[PDB]
């Protein structure tokens, strides 16, 4: 009967209002930027013990230097990352140096509200989490559906991410180290997660100025636990 | 019986009974002008009458028309909603236009109004458009036949007539012109522009003023369309005044 | 041609065509996959007499190496299987490799996907199980849904009375269970027998590493039961 | 159930209630008039002063859309410009291809036809506004129309649009506009629009102002400023 | 230029080319393969321009596999040689043509063996014998020489060798090496190479 | 405009589709159709919903169409739809035929319509085809073959099958009648007669087509009035 | 732009409501006739005359598609005026390939596909037509009726339109193969005037017929003398 | 109701509500504030994690000020550097700011009158400067556009115009800084009484006769703040 | 319904 | 109906 770029009364698009109810539905992931690196990371919520957790990819590497924690409908994700990897390639054949945190971010939050009457018929229903160093150093930003993006200094998304920001913004400090900001989410993931957590159930990657986009190994998580 | 389904009466799909709605209601927009039209064909000439009404003494009455030139040979009178008519008169000068640019010759009369006819009824069988709240009466002399009286509507229906009308009156001019072919000997008209005229304001009730009316002829001597002048109009209006 | 927005968000962040679509999957012939240890089985429900039973097979070879069992409307199915048929063969031609289980699986589950963000078209409506061996002669499963989701499951099943028979596989879904090959294909068996209330109204079908798909006789299924 | 919401839809009794709507947009805006006199055509606007942040000539209501035409307008100003580059560019195209200045008779009819065409289907709605074009030439003279929603389009001695439109038509009924001069003319527009200017309802406006005629040797062009006070003076110790 | 030679038995197609891919004045390999395994009883062999030959048979090779996928059985050698001839007829006035001589080789369960013959231009043939390339010239009147239509697969290695021999003998470039396979009933079968 | 879209690709909540279901419906209140597979050949029997007095008959059939050399079909739903339909697989078998230099398999001719009635069950926002068809044929990979293919774009293999007016009460006849291995074409013929007389007798009122094998060269022949009008005496002695 | 969804679907009956509706507006149409003789057909059709103002030879409801094919019709005008020139071209098109004239049930087969496709495209209604087509090849003469749907079927004779039903129980009593067609013509008025009432004249009835000399409009003389 | 979901039906009253509410989308952003004197053109605007980023560069003449959907923001902003490129590269000169926003309005008016289309749910202030000196102009969904002395629009932006009406009689013969410190007064308004002008809320761009439009964010800010 | 499985 |  309606329209998918009609306005309401308020002046909200709806498709774009009901996008970001569909984050509610997904998994918590949380990002923390300090200045010796970023880190990223994300409750898998395994749904059976026969699902094989290493399946479950909500932390992927863009490039050597940026990382990205997606919550909500994952399917829908696939496409923003595949654009965003494009796209840090592009700029690499074009220009021969590394593309931004922030360009990467611009880039793919330009492909939301492109929506309208085969082209994409609904707004994506994905938050994402963009964690990587450039010549501005460690940075972490944040998108939602509606294409806003904006750096952050910690920020979580998905069921439980009102509950873990309120963590965030008592346990986060400038001078924290990257050590502390591992811990500290891990303690965040743990109180607001359903299951017990352990070292199949989560993932974790840190991008620093020292070393390359790094996905934390099963052993790796057990030393953190 | 006068049943409805759906949406038959928002766009031009059938109703239970096989009826188009939406085209009727375009034939009572014609009648939202409130001007009636006339026409009628004699072995001399055709000629078509029209309203003038300029209620507005700041409007330039000159720009106040309801008679179009389509070729040099072919006039018409419209009858409805005005923007729509000049739409259709702009087809029809295109279509005469493009004909002759093709074919070496003018468009005939009755072809000319089939192919309006034809455009009519493709806005009754695709739902995206509206009909034209409009009907259109062509006058012109073929070779072989003589004068000519056309009219058609916004169903995309189409007819040559020894006369006809269109607009609010339309019915009871019908009925006025029956009357009088039945009289006249092998069922025709003989004072055509005079026929056309009374049977004008016997259905209003008016009586005119030269400036109240418009006229356009094409005759056999004469072929090239033309309008009388004020003057012209007032010469009838005298004549049929002082018998 | 036609461009109606077909599947939108709804208040609460639902996409309800997607979620009619895995209705249509339930609605479905149970199907039924399990990874064992150089060996992966297949099954599937049967729903008559008089019918060529070669025909309606549930069941399908994608390339050499990988085939798939389906769940939901049949027409949509044969229409998925064909796209990942060519898709396949153009795998092959540009790197010269067969493809990976999931690969393949990835450009299903991408395909599903965008008839979820397409104007004009309508979700599919199935479930697929993907088998087969990679080059490393490791065992695979995947499973894909509507939303165009996957993931690589141990054991799983689709269709009607998939919930009952996967609360049964996670109790028997074990190293003994799938210590063997006719042990494996058993399990499977014993899985569908859990909702086929039957035993010669079942096909069946295994694949061994490099060996291409084998679909069993019903004399040899009527030797397990 | 209603009738009302397509223009590729008419009511039983044969109206098209979308392009009626549309009028209903130009009646709610403030005056426009054209009186075309002895050697020309004047414009004259009631122009709502919304905001006292707004700079003075801010949202023009009147346009060139060719060097001898001018173009008055009333409804939703968004639209209208479209409507001044629909004509600008029509008045273009016809240079480029007969090499002369488009008649005003030719370009009012092939902007109305315009007009018209969003007057037939769902896939577009009609224009919200009115227009007047005015011009002046030695070989047609003064020339005065004006085109509504709907895509009519006629001549014009005098014209007004608007909502004061009736009020303003009687005003200009009074004047012998043929025998007069576009210097008599400019002074009893801005008479006019003062006249009914509702002083009670609507706070502030500037009055808008321009010609074509043998005295801008057919060129449309604004009214001087100084021309334009002294019309305002006269206007304002008028109404008295 | 490419050497391509096939020789139909009664039950069996043998098919040899020449293993070397030349640029200039130098041999670049001297392990070359010119056949393709279109389905486990066809065999493609394809000369011509650069790139072309490649390109248009390994297209034919993945839609004959594609049609096997789709319908559960292969392509007959018959229905494969017309398919391979539609493409390449269909592509001759187009914007992008293939420069490619084709033999095609294959065994049918119902009909036996099959050997097709098909220049650029795609006209096809089907032949007892059949060989591409300019050692043709100078081996397609030992094989009308000696050839039978009865000559067993031992015969008709030795009646190839006579073929490459005469290569090595009369023809100007250097072709030392030859890939030799057989279809029969039960598939393609790896010969030795015939080597000088 | 989407207000009088009736969105006719769309899923219901249950997961249905809606105008396939509807299209099905169309199907069952047309002619009974009915197919049975034999060790020497095929047939067709029909019902002919012609029936009227004053009706020409110009054509050798009503209902049934011949496809290739090798093929015939039937079909139960909208006639005009049937045209369309018939006309599309005359044309895949010649794109076929023409790209292999050999005839269409039954199967590929059938899976080929199929993806055309999907099509219109996902996309285009059109009606369906509210057409059933069954399709006879011998091809050189499975021999003698009759499928069925519905409105969704589903198809099935059968022994014997019917479509349309009271198909169920001839499924039901042909599951206890229906020798499988054992029929013949003689035999076959009697069934059909036994199965449209309950589910329905005159010669005028039905159709019988044969596809048969002679000399390496399928033969498919609409039986004359004479040989329909005996084999219906045939019955009414048993 | 135009609209891409169909206006025809089907109901949960299994109903097709627009074309059943475009049967009613045929049913409401004038009444047509066709008898096929033994050596000709004949098509009759009612000109609802509702004036003496009208100029009847000014349009025709009897029309040539080709030297030996022509139609008539029941139902709304315009629409066959559509199908008339569709029909026509479809004739040339074959013409041009062939260079032999179109069959009489090709030309039909054409035109019904032409019709199908108004029940199936998008954002259009069905022809509110039902076509009489006669036509004579392979020394045999040809009547056909195609429906709104894209039905077509054979007759000997048949009637659409206003009280067509009553139309046909009168032919079917009135008619047997081996009339010709002189007096095939005499019966097809009859059958006209069976729901006319209004004194038939030449000028409010049209027949056309067709034989091995083609297809032709009896000229209002000759009209005026079965009469 | 049936008269507010499709920005091509007119209501009976002569309005469309699919502009309205996009209207209502600009409100909702936060405050923005622009003046000008005679020699240089102002952007003020209040930043609502990072703060977000209100003030974008065009050219170098010509800088803006976002209000709504932060999308149709960046689609608008693109399409305004994409029309001054094209007319340096064409005619080796700077797009007249008058020109440019004609060219916004053209744009933005396009879809309001299309079926499936909507507004564009963002206004714009636009600072320029060029050969008729410094320029204020907003731009709205309607597709409309004002020449401005001052303006302010977003939330609470009302009491911003109040205060920018009472100055602005001062605003054509200030300095840069007394023109800035107008600007940041005017935008103090919208604040609730508690809260205040910081380093981390405030943005300005400046462009004016001999300074290329310039965006001031966090320790940029400082100098024009403390002044206060 | 025979349109599934 | 006839059109079946
Ligand atoms: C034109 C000629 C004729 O007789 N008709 C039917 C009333 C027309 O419309
Ligand atoms: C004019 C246009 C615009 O965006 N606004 C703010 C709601 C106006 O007042
Ligand atoms: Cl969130
Ligand atoms: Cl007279
Ligand atoms: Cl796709
Ligand atoms: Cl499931
Ligand atoms: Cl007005
Ligand atoms: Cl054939
Ligand atoms: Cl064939
Ligand atoms: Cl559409
Ligand atoms: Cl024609
Ligand atoms: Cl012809
Ligand atoms: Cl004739
Ligand atoms: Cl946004
Ligand atoms: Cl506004
Ligand atoms: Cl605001
Ligand atoms: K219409
Ligand atoms: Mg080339």
């Amino acid at each position: 009967d309606r329209g998918v770029n009609t306005f309401s009364p308020e002046g909200r698009l709806f498709q774009v209002e009901y996008a970001i109810e569909a984050i509610k539905l997904g998994s918590t992931a949380i990002g923390i930027q300090t200045s010796e690196g970023v880190c990223l990371a994300v409750e898998k919520r395994i749904t059976s013990p026969l699902m094989e957790p290493s399946s479950i990819e909500k932390i992927v590497e863009i490039d050597a230097h940026i990382g990205c924690a997606m919550s909500g409908l994952i399917a829908d994700a696939k496409t923003l990352i595949d654009k965003a990897r494009v796209e840090t390639q592009n700029h690499w054949f074009t220009y021969n140096e590394t593309m931004t945190v922030e360009s990467v971010t611009q880039a793919v939050s330009n492909l939301a509200l492109q929506f309208g009457e085969g082209a994409m018929s609904r707004p994506f229903g994905v938050a994402l989490l963009f964690g990587g160093v450039d010549e501005k150093g460690p940075q972490l930003f944040h998108m939602d559906p509606s294409g806003t993006f904006v750096q952050c200094d910690a920020r979580a998304i998905g069921s439980a991410s009102e509950g873990a920001q309120s963590s965030l913004q008592e346990v986060y400090h400038k001078s924290m180290t990257l050590k502390e900001a591992i811990k500290s989410s891990l303690i965040i993931l743990k109180q607001v997660m359903e299951e017990k957590l352990n070292a199949t159930n989560i993932e974790l990657a840190t991008v620093q100025p020292g070393q390359n986009f790094h996905m934390f190994t099963k052993e790796e998580l057990e030393e953190v636990i | 019986r006068g049943s409805s389904a759906g949406f038959d009466r928002h766009i031009t799909i059938f109703s239970p009974e096989g009826r188009l709605y939406q085209v009727e209601y375009a034939f009572k927009a014609i009648n939202q002008g409130g001007l009636t039209s006339v026409a009628v064909r004699g072995k001399d000439c055709a000629v078509i009458v029209t309203q003038k009404k300029v209620p507005d003494k700041l409007l330039d009455s000159s720009t106040v028309t309801h008679l179009f030139k389509i070729t040099e040979n072919i006039g018409c009178v419209m009858t409805g909603m005005t923007a729509d008519s000049r739409s259709q008169v702009q087809r029809a000068r295109y279509e005469a236009a493009n004909w002759k640019y093709k074919y070496g010759y003018e468009i005939p009369v009755d072809m000319l109004c089939k192919r309006i006819a034809d455009i009519s009824q493709v806005y009754t069988q695709n739902a995206e458009m509206r009909p034209l709240g409009c009907c259109m009466i062509l006058i012109g002399i073929d070779e072989e036949q003589g004068p000519q009286v056309y009219k058609c509507d916004p169903a995309g229906y189409y007819c040559g007539f020894k006369a006809t009308a269109a607009g609010v009156k339309q019915t009871e001019s019908t009925s006025f012109l029956e009357k009088k072919v039945k009289k006249k000997f092998d069922w025709t008209f003989e004072q055509t522009v005079e026929t056309a005229i009374t049977c004008l304001s016997t259905v209003l009730s008016i009586d005119f003023k030269p400036s109240e009316i418009e006229v356009g002829v094409v005759t056999v001597e004469n072929p090239k369309f033309r309008i009388l002048t004020e003057a012209e109009i007032d010469a009838h209006l005298v004549a049929l005044a002082e018998r | 041609s036609y461009d109606r927005a077909i599947t939108v968000f709804s208040p609460d962040g639902h996409l309800f065509q997607v979620e009619y679509a895995q209705e249509a999957v339930k609605k479905g012939s149970t199907a039924v996959g399990v990874r064992g240890r150089d060996i992966v089985v297949l099954g599937v429900e049967k729903k008559a007499k008089l019918q060529d039973e070669r025909t309606v097979r549930k069941i399908c070879a994608l390339d050499d190496n990988v085939c798939m069992a389906f769940a939901g409307l049949t027409a949509d199915a044969r229409i998925v299987i064909n796209r990942a048929r060519v898709e396949c063969q153009s795998h092959r031609l540009t790197v010269e490799d067969p493809v990976t289980v999931e690969y393949i699986t990835r450009y299903i589950a991408s395909l599903k996907q965008r008839y979820t963000q397409s104007n004009g078209r309508r979700p599919f409506g199935i479930s697929a199980l993907i088998v087969g061996f990679d080059f490393d002669g490791t065992p695979r499963l995947y499973q894909t849904d509507p939303s165009g989701t996957y993931h690589a499951w141990k054991a799983n099943a689709i269709g009607r009375g998939a919930k009952s028979v996967r609360e049964f596989l996670e109790k028997n879904y074990t190293d003994e269970a799938i210590e063997t090959d006719d042990l494996t294909i058993k399990l499977v068996i014993k899985a569908l027998l859990e909702v086929v209330q039957g035993g010669k109204n079942i096909e069946l079908a295994v694949m061994r590493r490099d060996q291409s798909l084998k679909i069993l006789n019903p004399e040899e299924i009527e030797k397990y039961v | 159930t209603g009738y009302d919401l397509s223009a590729s839809t008419f009511s039983p009794d044969g109206r098209v209630f979308q392009v009626e709507y549309a009028m209903k947009a130009v009646e709610n805006s403030s005056t426009a008039i054209g009186i075309r006199c002895k050697d020309g055509v004047v414009f004259g606007v009631e122009k709502l002063v919304l905001s006292k942040l707004y700079e003075e000539g801010s949202n023009k209501r009147l346009f060139n859309v060719d060097r001898h035409v001018g173009m008055a307008v009333a409804g939703l100003l968004a639209d209208a410009r479209s409507l001044a580059d629909i004509a600008r560019e029509e008045a273009s195209n016809f240079r480029s291809n007969f090499g002369y200045n488009i008649p005003l008779k030719h370009l009012a009819d092939r902007v109305a036809m315009y007009v018209h065409a969003y007057t037939l289907y769902s896939a577009v709605r009609p224009f919200g506004c009115s227009f007047m074009l005015g011009s002046y030439s030695v070989n047609d003279g003064a020339q005065l129309y004006m085109i509504d929603p709907s895509g009519v389009s006629y001549g014009y001695w005098g014209c007004a649009i608007g909502k004061a439109r009736q009020a303003a038509k009687t005003e200009i009924e009074k004047l012998q506009m043929k025998e007069m001069t576009c210097r008599d003319i400019v002074k009893e527009v801005a008479k006019i629009i003062y006249i009914v200017h509702d002083e009670v309802k609507d706070k502030a406006f500037e009055l808008e102002l321009s010609w074509v005629g043998e005295l801008t040797n057919g060129r449309h062009e604004i009214v001087p400023k100084d021309i334009r006070e002294e019309a305002e003076k006269y206007a304002k110790e008028s109404l008295k | 230029m490419e050497y391509l030679i096939g020789i139909q038995g009664p039950d069996y197609v043998l098919v040899a080319s020449d293993r070397v891919a030349a640029s200039n004045i130098v041999q670049m390999k001297d392990d070359h393969d010119k056949m393709f395994k279109m389905s486990e009883k066809i065999l493609l062999l394809c000369v011509g321009e650069a790139g072309d030959t490649v390109q248009f048979a390994e297209y034919i090779q993945k839609n004959v596999q594609l049609y096997k996928m789709r319908n559960g059985y292969e392509l007959s050698p018959t229905a494969a040689a017309n398919f391979t001839r539609r493409n390449l007829a269909d592509c001759l006035r187009s914007r992008t043509p293939y420069h490619v001589n084709l033999l095609l080789a294959g065994y049918d369960e119902h009909e036996g063996p099959a050997l097709y013959y098909m220049d650029y231009l795609a006209a096809l043939a089907k032949a007892p014998f059949a060989a591409h390339g300019y050692g043709a010239f100078l081996t397609l009147s030992i094989l009308d020489r000696y050839y039978t239509p009865t000559i067993s697969r031992e015969r008709a290695v030795e009646l190839l060798r006579k073929c490459l021999e005469e290569l090595q003998k009369r023809f100007i470039l250097n072709l030392p090496t030859f890939s030799v396979r057989i279809i029969d009933k039960n598939g393609i079968h790896d010969l030795d190479n015939i080597s000088f | 405009s989407r207000r009088y879209d009736s969105r006719t690709t769309i899923f219901s909540p249950e997961g249905r589709l809606y105008q396939v279901e509807y299209a099905m419906e169309a199907i069952g209140h047309a002619g009974t159709c009915l197919g049975i597979l034999a060790n020497d050949g095929v047939l067709l029997a029909a019902e002919r919903r012609n029936i009227h007095k004053l009706l020409d008959e110009v054509f050798f059939s009503e209902k049934i169409y011949k496809l290739n050399e090798d093929m015939a079909c039937s079909v139960a739903g909208i006639t005009s739809d049937a045209n369309v339909l018939t006309n599309e697989l005359r044309l895949i078998a010649q794109r076929y035929l023409l790209q292999y230099q050999e005839p269409i398999p039954c199967e590929q001719l059938v899976t080929a319509l199929c993806d055309i009635k999907q099509a219109y069950t996902q996309f285009g926002g059109k009606r369906p085809f509210g057409v059933s068809l069954l399709y006879i044929g011998w091809d050189k990979h499975y021999g003698f073959q009759l499928y069925q293919s519905d409105p969704s774009g589903n198809y099935g293999g059968w022994k014997a099958t019917c479509i349309g007016n009271n198909s169920a009460a001839a499924v039901s006849m042909l599951k206890q009648d229906y020798k499988e291995g054992e029929m013949t074409l003689k035999s076959a013929l009697a069934l059909a007669i036994k199965v449209l007389n309950k589910t329905m007798l005159s010669a005028e009122k039905v159709e019988i087509a044969t596809l048969t094998r002679e000399n390496g060269k399928t033969v498919i022949r609409v039986l004359k009035q004479k040989e329909v009008e005996q084999l219906i005496k045939k019955h009414e002695e048993e | 732009r135009g609209y891409s969804f169909s206006l025809t679907t089907f109901s949960p009956s299994g109903k097709l409501v627009q074309i059943e509706y475009a049967l009613a507006a045929v049913a409401g149409g004038a009444p047509s006739v066709g008898i096929k003789a033994a050596n000709g057909v004949v098509l009759a059709t009612e000109k609802k005359q509702k004036s003496i103002l009208y100029d009847e030879r000014s349009v025709h409801k009897v029309e040539p598609i080709t030297k030996h094919i022509g139609l008539v019709y029941s139902g709304m005008g315009p629409d066959y005026r559509v199908l008339v020139h569709r029909a026509r071209k479809l004739a040339q098109q074959y013409y041009l390939v062939y260079q032999e004239p179109i069959p009489t049930a090709q030309l039909v087969q054409r035109v019904a596909s032409v019709m199908q496709e108004y029940t199936q495209s998008g954002g259009v209604r069905p022809f509110g037509v039902s076509l009489l087509i006669c036509g004579w090849n392979e020394g045999r003469p040809y009547l056909f009726q195609s429906d709104p749907s894209g039905a077509y079927f054979a007759w000997k004779a048949t009637a659409m339109g206003k009280n067509y039903v009553n139309g046909k129980t009168f032919l079917e009593k009135r008619y047997n193969e081996d009339l010709e067609l002189e007096d095939a013509i005499h019966t097809a008025i009859l059958t006209l005037k069976e729901s006319f009432e209004g004194q038939m004249t030449e000028d409010n009835i049209e027949v056309g017929i067709c034989n091995e000399a083609g297809f032709r409009r009896l000229t209002p003389t000759e009209v005026k003398d079965y009469l | 109701n049936q008269y507010d979901n499709d920005v091509t039906v007119w209501s009976p009253q002569g309005r469309i509500h699919q502009i309205e509410y996009a209207m209502e989308a600009v409100k909702q952003g936060s405050a923005t504030v622009g003046l000008k004197s005679k020699t240089h053109a102002v952007l003020v605007a209040l930043k609502r994690a990072a703060h977000q980023k209100k003030i974008l560069h065009v050219d170098n003449h010509i800088g803006i000020s976002i209000a709504g959907l932060t999308a149709d923001a960046r689609l608008l902003c693109n399409f305004m550097r994409q029309e001054c490129l094209d007319s340096r590269f064409v005619f080796d000169r700077p797009l007249p700011v008058s020109r440019l926003v004609s060219l916004i309005g053209s744009k933005t008016q396009i879809p309001t009158q299309r079926y499936g289309r909507r507004p564009y749910g963002v206004g714009l202030l636009i600072a320029g400067y060029d050969d008729m000196g410094p320029h204020i102009f907003q731009t709205c969904p309607s597709a409309n556009y004002f020449d401005c002395r001052a303006m302010s629009i977003g939330a609470r932006s009302q009491s911003a115009r109040t205060y920018l009406e009472r100055h602005m009689s001062e605003f054509m013969e200030c300095n840069l800084n007394e023109l800035v410190k107008h600007g940041l007064r005017a935008l103090r308004e919208t604040l609730p009484a508690e809260q205040d002008l910081t380093t981390k809320n405030v943005s300005i761009g400046i462009v004016g006769k001999d300074l290329e439009f310039t965006i001031y964010d966090d320790d940029d800010v400082s100098p024009f703040l403390e002044g206060l | 319904r025979s349109y599934y499985s």
